[PDB]
């Protein structure tokens, strides 16, 4: 899984002018029980 | 309340369009 | 005689027990008061118990006490309606006396423990009204409204056909009748509550249980001739488990922060989701021990538990507490157990958080670097701090926060020249020894 993720929804009026921040999240998968299957970005150690 | 945040519309999106505020950004 | 002797000391000790009794009496002591009187006689005493709470009452220094008071009474009367009985009758002659002697700092130091005893079912709503019928029948209306502050929500609970009653005649008061200013004020105010429901007039020791007081509502009225006993409170002569050795609640729990902290792609997502939990207080330190310990299940570092950690301080301040327990608890107890592997980890974990103030300065003053309390994995442990120090500030702005620190625990700068030849010794073998020029000022003047 990779999309089992809130995704950063933050004022797209105002977002193309400034960086926003994180300020709201949109769901990214949905379905009755709750999904909590983790994500292999998690895993996988980043590049820095 | 839709204040310029969230989709135009959960059709296209694959998702349920549910939007939450950032707990996490407030100062 | 001896026998007068001993029934008359019996009766000054009855005297002398009630009447510090009353005078400590005040809520959250009522049931320890009411103990201890239960023990004294208080048949024998029983004006003695009455005139103990009329003269506590009227004196003018109460009045905040009558709900203490009259909650006593309820227990009296519950466990002994005569007590109850009795007092009732000279609270009703007490008004009638002094509403004839028109003093009205006496009328109203009375009227307010007639009516907290109607709130605790003491007496009557017949003989409230009758009181207030008296009181409306003249002016009187600076004590009419002290009653029905207090009263008149229990009363238009009970008696309400006749209570609204009393209203429209005291509305026809202040509306086609001319009033004294300051009395019409007040009058309105009782108004006003009105609208509001009477929510600040219903607090007070509600103790019993309404099947608990035994239901001694005493229907006396205040146009009968009451007996006026006072002839008790004079002398007389009597001639008569499974044990949890397991956590599996703490484990189900440690799952499941573990799950949110998996399932997430970015810091503030995994804040978010934490947050969105609302932990309760106890487990918010435990909840950082889980996050650092599956901060050094990664193998290096990450930026994100870093940006995990700060959405959680400056959220609110008790998760701010939480780290700050967590690294002491870390730095004097969990060294010994971590590799040192994990404590690179740890010290730029740490080393990112100081260094943007989410945790003070002040507690670094919790290290102290000296032969004996200073374990060889903590020297590591503060090599890799240091370094996240140096690299994120700079050499020259961590002088400033570490001239301000006055954590001379750290770089002493007096006492034990061998300390300080130590830690001079320790910070070149980082590759940080520019701070070190105050100590070398200081070794050479010992030498």
């Amino acid at each position: 899984s990779a999309s089992h993720i809130l995704i950063p929804a933050s004022d797209l009026s105002w977002s193309k002018q400034t960086d926003t921040g994180i300020t709201h999240f949109r769901a990214g998968m949905t379905h009755e029980d709750e999904k909590l299957i983790p994500t292999i970005f998690r895993y996988i150690t980043t590049w820095e | 309340s839709y204040n310029g945040i969230g989709l135009k519309s959960a059709k296209g999106s694959s998702t349920s369009g549910h939007v939450q505020r950032s707990l996490a950004s407030n100062n | 005689d001896e026998d007068i002797k001993f029934q008359r000391e019996n009766w000054e000790m009855i005297r002398s027990h009630v009447s510090p009794i009353i005078s400590n009496l005040t809520m959250d002591n009522l049931q320890e008061s009411h103990r201890d009187l239960f023990q004294v006689n208080i048949l024998i005493g029983r004006n003695i118990i009455c005139k103990n709470v009329v003269d506590f009452t009227l004196n003018k220094q109460n009045g905040r006490l009558i709900p203490a008071l009259s909650a006593l009474i309820a227990l009296l009367n519950s466990d002994i309606p005569d007590i109850g009985e009795t007092l009732a009758k000279e609270l009703m002659l007490m008004f009638v006396q002094q509403f004839n002697r028109k003093d009205y700092v006496s009328c109203g130091n009375i009227l307010q423990c007639l009516s907290i005893l109607f709130l605790y079912d003491v007496i009557h709503e017949i003989v409230i009204l009758q009181i207030l019928l008296l009181l409306l029948e003249k002016n009187s209306l600076r004590l009419v409204i002290a009653v029905m502050k207090i009263c008149g929500w229990k009363l238009a609970l009970v008696s309400k056909k006749t209570h609204d009653m009393i209203w429209e005649k005291l509305r026809y008061i202040l509306q086609t009748q001319e009033l004294s200013s300051t009395l019409r004020e007040s009058l309105e105010t009782l108004f006003e509550i009105r609208q509001k429901d009477y929510k600040s007039g219903s607090q007070g020791l509600f103790i019993l249980d309404p099947t608990s007081y035994t239901v001694h509502t005493h229907s006396y009225i205040v146009s009968d001739e009451d007996e006026a006993n006072k002839e008790l409170g004079n002398f007389e002569k009597c001639e008569n488990q499974i044990y949890d050795m397991t956590s599996t609640n703490d484990v189900e729990f440690k799952k499941k922060i573990y799950l949110v902290l998996k399932s997430s792609l970015s810091g503030d997502e995994a804040a978010h989701k934490l947050l969105k939990l609302k932990i309760a207080n106890n487990l918010k330190k435990s909840v950082v021990d889980i996050i650092i310990k599956s901060s050094l299940q990664e193998s290096t570092f990450s930026k994100f538990y870093s940006i995990l950690s700060e959405r959680m301080i400056t959220f609110h301040r008790s998760w701010q507490t939480a780290y700050n327990e967590t690294f002491e608890q870390n730095y004097t107890q969990d060294i010994e157990d971590y590799e040192t592997d994990q404590l690179r980890i740890l010290g730029k974990f740490w080393g990112h958080l100081i260094s943007y103030e989410f945790l003070p300065m002040d507690c670094l003053k919790i290290i102290k670097l000296t032969e004996e309390e200073s374990c060889p994995q903590g020297r590591i442990f503060i090599k890799f701090l240091f370094q996240e120090l140096v690299n994120e500030l700079g050499l020259d702005e961590l002088q400033l926060r570490l001239n301000s620190s006055k954590l001379d625990g750290m770089f002493p700068l007096e006492g034990d020249a061998e300390h300080i030849r130590y830690s001079i010794n320790f910070f070149t073998a980082i590759g940080l020894g520019l701070l070190t020029e105050d100590m070398r000022s200081r070794l050479t003047i010992i030498q």
